[PDB]
């Protein structure tokens, strides 16, 4: 069993240079056929292989990204350093470092190769913006008496950067009917999401609902209560 | 550059039946250069099959792979509920090494009618200077559902965003949120705010309205 | 005792056009390691015999190492013709000593091709025995001068092997070591136990 | 770059021949030079190769009876052929291997025009001409066929014309066929309207060069 | 000992249609495959090298793809001057094993046209020389493949027939076929009824062209 952990600055400004370090245990970059490959997956898009370094210092890189890619190895400390220069604000993705190996059997026949287990994955975002604490708006239910005995309420969180924001309801007591939508990037380069829970209509007046959102980069904790309102 | 095309784009089936995925290559390479990887929701990809016919260590025998020339396929038989993920075909023939666009394996179930509720901006967002109205679709299937914003029955476009929640773990349904954002003058220059839901689960498209002046 | 491991157990060999050469003297030359080595796709010996070279003493042992294709392994032999024999590595007809070749698809083949091994395709004349030509000059294949411009019939004289893991056995990379034994009138130094 | 082939011709079985390839703009003794043969109507077949350094290789069917050489004085390529046989009847090309601006190994970028080598003992003679009258038909849709059959001749080429070359409507010729006797046969035919069989006179002219036989014959129809 | 097979042997298409030709080897030959073009009466011309590399001065419509055992040659905009023959040649086998393919012929596509079938009996002038030639002539048939048979008084003769075909015409783009039988004196004085049988796709029914020696 081998492991790979990626570390480094997860936030990089435009036209800057990122340096991601993959520390790997369970294998050494000095064996035959062993390699380390950096791959990136944009959010909601397919995987894209970036670079691959070998045991004998041979390196391959994507031709469309060859100019601004540089990958180096430190065998003594079991590290792979990937440097990416002139970052545009689309390069936001999740980067993985993976072990690369092939399979022969006593005659050098090469029954294929693969990417041995991948890394945890580091989210890297590019933006020429500043950190900003989130704001919470109570999305209250409409004035309905029964309407089938089912309504919904929740909290809309805006103006936070970067991901993620930890959302809990009633200090985690209530979890049924909870939908926490993924963050959406607005046209202003700013983040927002909504967390909505469905509750029976009869429970509007006999229950109080508190939503708590935690933002580590801004270290902001916001607790907001949502109650029904009438016309 | 070798281009890999997968089929189908989405595959919705319940546990028990058979699943088949196809990957076609723009060029021809040795079959030992193709592999299949699995990636769960909110996880990282992991090797499933290498050499297009060799199961990775620990992979259940339900997974099989076969292909030649420019066509390969991955076959699953006993796809139990934990076996629902996104599958990628990848090639090692020519640099750069490329992955397929992926195939999502969805859970087949009965067609559900989306419960569509509304949430107008609060007073805090009324003094924030920029307003947003959010209408929600809950517990529907399939994910395909068209939302439509109407400001005094006017076809709004481009000023609103959408966010669809992935398939639920228990009921295997979806949730969608449409957020229409406006400036204070735009918010206050009109009266009726409505959203429209079109879905297979609904017999006919369903409108729903509200009035800021009345409520 | 200077063994043959530092050359056989090498991380990277040399291209055939720039084959590596190591001298060996003032040692005890055993050859059980050669038998203990890889499946040994080819182990042929001219002049000496496999069970004879262990006994007689030699003044010097010259070890030439390189990597070629499986098709051209037969070209490493006295009195042979071919691209490798003519322009990369020529063995004399009076050659005393012998040749070891073994498949190295694991090490010298990489996905997408391993372009680190080159061979010389163009040369006006045939190489002399045990000659080296490491120069890289544009080959003038016609009347029009090149003047360093590789255009039309003016070519770079070195081309890389493919060396992909999926290649056939004929085009797979093979590592080749050639041992030349010298027993001149000078007192001999290299002999077995 | 021009490669001009010369020395083709016809020989008796077991004879010898010498083919030459004059090169321009490229040095023969500096390029991989190949001889490739193509049988009439068949596909290409590699015959021989010579390396820039002097090494020569031959296909199995020609080993022991073919020799390939260069000449740096006249900058020419030479193919000496001995013990020739009917399998050697083909068009030969001298070609440059591993050339072209991208420098593709093993590919013949530059080709010569090729010369024809024939191996037969037919004792070259002249052609026989046999008329082929239109059928005893009135109109048949206003379309009649007539022609002239040139048979029992050797070797090729041969020329056939109608009205001293003044007729081209419906004129068709067919490639000569090698029969079992070593001679050749073919027919030259013309499609003419039915009403044209009465007044205008039609002739066929046949020219065979090695026998220098120039025969002009007449085609008339007949009643049954 | 590597043999290359080209598919199809013949392929008819009009101007503007994308055309593909496949070359398949008996064993993997990596990318040591080349595509040559040859027009009749001329030398072959190198189009594609290393199975993917376009040569200089060649239109970009020609394209090579594939590797291993399968290779494809593709034309996108097929100009009227590109109806030549195409060969695949491998440079994998080391000692003397450089071999060419069988060659795929590319030629125009037009509407199917039925032929006109005629019979030419031998002439009295040729009869005086002890040789008889009996000819059946097919004028303007399409497509090229057709069946010709020689019924000598309802006898299906074989082994004594020589067949020739014209090259594709430049005016009507059809073909003409000549079938000839060589005979001695007894061969022509033993029978009565001569006929040539034509079976062609453009013919609704097989056609017999017959005659009798005595009457005519
Ligand atoms: C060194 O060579 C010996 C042969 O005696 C072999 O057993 C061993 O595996 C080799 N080790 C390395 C690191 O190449």
């Amino acid at each position: 069993q081998i492991t790979l952990k990626e570390s480094g600055p997860t936030l990089v400004k435009p036209t800057q240079t990122l340096t991601l370090t993959c520390t790997f245990s369970g294998f050494s970059l000095s064996t035959s056929g062993v390699g380390v490959a950096w791959i990136r997956q944009p959010p909601g898009k397919a995987l894209e292989w970036l670079a691959l370094i070998y045991w004998d210092n041979d390196k391959r890189s994507s031709p469309s990204l060859n100019n601004r890619l540089t990958i180096t190895k430190d065998t003594s400390k079991n590290q792979v350093v990937l440097t990416m220069t002139n970052m545009d604000p689309e390069d936001t993705a999740t980067y993985y470092c993976a072990h690369f190996f092939s399979h022969y059997d006593s005659s050098n026949y090469y029954y294929g190769s693969w990417f041995d287990p991948w890394g945890q994955g580091t989210l890297v975002t590019v933006s020429s913006a500043s950190t900003k604490g989130p704001s919470v708006f109570p999305l209250a239910p409409s004035s309905k008496s029964t309407s089938g005995g089912t309504a919904a309420l929740g909290c809309l969180v805006k103006d936070y950067f970067p991901e993620p924001v930890t959302v809990s309801w009633n200090s985690g007591a209530l979890t049924s009917g909870v939908h926490t939508f993924p963050a959406v990037l607005q046209s202003s380069g700013l983040y927002s999401l909504s967390s909505v829970v469905t509750v029976p209509s009869s429970s509007l007046g006999t229950q109080t609902y508190i939503c708590n959102v935690n933002h580590k980069p801004s270290n902001t904790k916001v607790d907001k209560r949502v109650e029904p309102k009438s016309c | 550059e070798i281009v890999l095309t997968q089929s189908p784009g989405t595959l919705s089936l319940s546990p028990g039946e058979r699943a088949t995925l196809s990957c076609r290559a723009s060029q021809s390479f040795d079959s030992r250069y193709l592999g299949w990887y699995q990636q769960k929701s909110g996880q990282a990809p992991r090797l499933l099959i290498y050499g297009a016919s060799s199961r990775a260590t620990g992979i259940p025998d339900r997974f099989s792979g076969s292909g030649s020339g420019t066509d390969f396929t991955l076959t699953i038989s006993r796809l139990e509920p934990e076996d629902f993920a996104v599958y990628y075909c990848q090639q090692f023939g020519d640099s750069p090494f490329t992955f397929g666009q992926g195939t999502k394996l969805e859970i087949k179930r009965t067609v559900a009618a989306p419960s569509v509720f509304i949430f107008p901006p609060s007073d805090e967002q009324l003094k924030s200077g920029t307003a947003s109205v959010v209408c929600l679709l809950n517990n529907f299937y399939p994910r395909e559902a068209k939302v439509q914003w109407k400001v005094d029955n006017a076809l709004q476009s481009g000023n609103s965003q959408e966010s669809v929640t992935e398939q639920d773990s228990k009921d295997s349904t979806y949730s969608l949120s449409s957020t229409l954002t406006l400036s204070k003058a735009d918010y206050e220059k009109h009266k009726v705010y409505a959203c429209e839901v079109t879905h297979q689960g609904l017999s006919s498209p369903v409108t729903k309205s509200f009035n800021r002046g009345e409520c | 005792l200077c063994p043959f491991d530092e050359v056989f157990n090498a991380t990277r060999f040399a291209s055939v056009y720039a084959w590596n050469r190591k001298r060996i003297s003032n040692c005890v030359a055993d050859y059980s390691v050669l038998y203990n080595f890889a499946p040994f796709f080819a182990f042929k010996c001219y002049g000496v015999s496999p069970t004879k070279l262990n006994d007689l003493c030699f003044t010097n042992v010259y070890a030439d190492s390189f990597v070629i294709r499986g098709n051209e392994v037969s070209q490493i032999a006295p009195g042979q013709t071919g691209n490798i024999a003519d322009y990369n590595y020529k063995l004399p007809d009076d050659f005393t000593g012998c040749v070891i070749a073994w498949n190295s698809n694991k090490l010298d083949s990489k996905v997408g091709g391993n372009y680190n091994y080159l061979y010389r395709l163009f040369r006006k004349s045939n190489l002399k025995p045990f000659e080296r030509d490491i120069s890289t000059e544009i080959y003038q294949a016609g009347n029009k001068p090149c003047n360093g411009v590789a255009g039309f019939n003016c070519y770079f004289p070195l081309r890389s092997y493919g060396f992909r893991p999926t290649y056939g056995v004929g085009h797979q990379p093979y590592r080749v070591v050639v041992l030349s034994f010298e027993l001149l009138h000078a007192p001999a130094t290299v002999c077995g136990p | 770059v021009q490669l001009v082939e010369s020395g083709g011709g016809l020989v008796q079985p077991g004879g010898s021949l010498r083919l030459s390839c004059a090169a321009s703009e490229i040095t023969v003794s500096s390029n991989y030079m190949n001889w490739v043969r193509q049988a009439p109507g068949k596909g290409l077949e590699w015959v021989s190769v010579v390396y820039p350094g002097g090494s020569t290789f031959y296909t199995d069917s020609v080993k022991g009876r073919f020799t390939i050489s260069r000449d740096n004085s006249k900058n020419t390529l030479y193919l000496q052929m001995n013990s020739l046989r009917a399998e050697d009847t083909a068009v030969y090309y001298c070609a440059r291997e591993s050339g072209g601006f991208p420098l593709a190994e093993g590919a013949f970028d530059i080709w010569g025009q090729g010369t024809m080598v024939t191996v037969s003992s037919a004792s070259t003679k002249g052609p026989s001409v046999f008329p082929l009258a239109p059928s005893s038909k009135s109109t048949s849709g206003g379309t009649a066929a007539l022609g002239c059959l040139v048979k029992d001749y050797f070797p090729e080429p041969v020329t056939v014309s109608w009205n001293s070359g003044a007729l081209t409507s419906g004129v068709h010729t067919f490639p000569a066929v090698l029969q079992s006797s070593g001679l050749y046969s073919l027919s030259s035919v013309v499609t003419v309207p039915s009403s044209s069989l009465g007044t205008q006179t039609y002739i066929c002219n046949v020219n065979h060069k090695p026998s220098n036989t120039k025969v002009d014959k007449r085609v008339e129809p007949k009643s049954c």
